[PDB]
């Protein structure tokens, strides 16, 4: 759940 | 009192192109973001991966100098996020930067539209945006459909899109006398977005 579907 | 078909009319009227010469016009697996690739399986089509706090880009393999080219973008509307756009790019702009930011049309080598915000970009840092369709009022949106042309005619020096099969207008003049690929810069986790090129004429 990152604003951009994205892995911390 | 009868009607007169365009140049455009004219393309897309002819049969679109082998999937040999798609193959010649797609996504450059060695003109790419380091964080992004071109899926073997599916040659049309590149993948992002999910790099947090990062914006990157792709090229077509042909940087177009004449003639009129149309091609087809597919890119579903959930795989967009907060920085979607579509456009073209000289040999020398950047493929990627730090952030989610419209890094296609955020410098002098690139023309950009932003999806989500129906803007256009070009040298950002200098000049202002432009609503795109202009016909849109200043708070007025609408959701590109997951597919669509973008018509890049060389000749004229001009961008124009097609969207649910009507003409949206000239994007971009100023073109004439460049080397023009086609680009994409994206900013979702695992964003899939495939080109098909259609025809060319000249």
């Amino acid at each position: 759940n990152e604003l951009n579907n994205n892995l911390p | 009192d009868y009607c007169k078909p365009t140049r455009l009319d004219l393309l897309l009227d002819m049969p679109p192109v082998s999937y040999d010469v798609q193959l010649l016009h797609s996504w450059n697996n060695n003109d790419r973001s380091l964080n992004v690739f071109v899926k073997e399986d599916d040659k049309l089509i590149f993948h992002r991966h999910p790099v947090a706090q990062s914006t990157d880009a792709i090229r077509g393999k042909v940087g177009y100098t004449r003639g009129l080219h149309v091609w087809q973008i597919t890119w579903a509307m959930r795989q967009r996020g907060t920085h979607a756009v579509v456009g073209v790019a000289t040999a020398d702009a950047p493929l990627h930067s730090v952030g989610y930011t419209t890094l296609v049309g955020n410098n002098h080598e690139s023309w950009g539209w932003d999806l989500g915000r129906n803007r256009l970009y070009h040298d950002g840092k200098n000049q202002p945006s432009k609503t795109y369709p202009a016909f849109l009022e200043p708070d007025e949106t609408f959701i590109v459909p997951d597919s669509f042309l973008v018509a890049l005619d060389m000749d004229d020096g001009t961008l124009s899109f097609i969207v649910d099969g009507q003409y949206m207008g000239v994007a971009f003049r100023g073109l004439k006398g460049k080397k023009l690929y086609p680009v994409v810069s994206a900013v979702w986790g695992h964003c899939e977005i495939r080109m098909r090129y259609l025809n060319g004429l000249d």
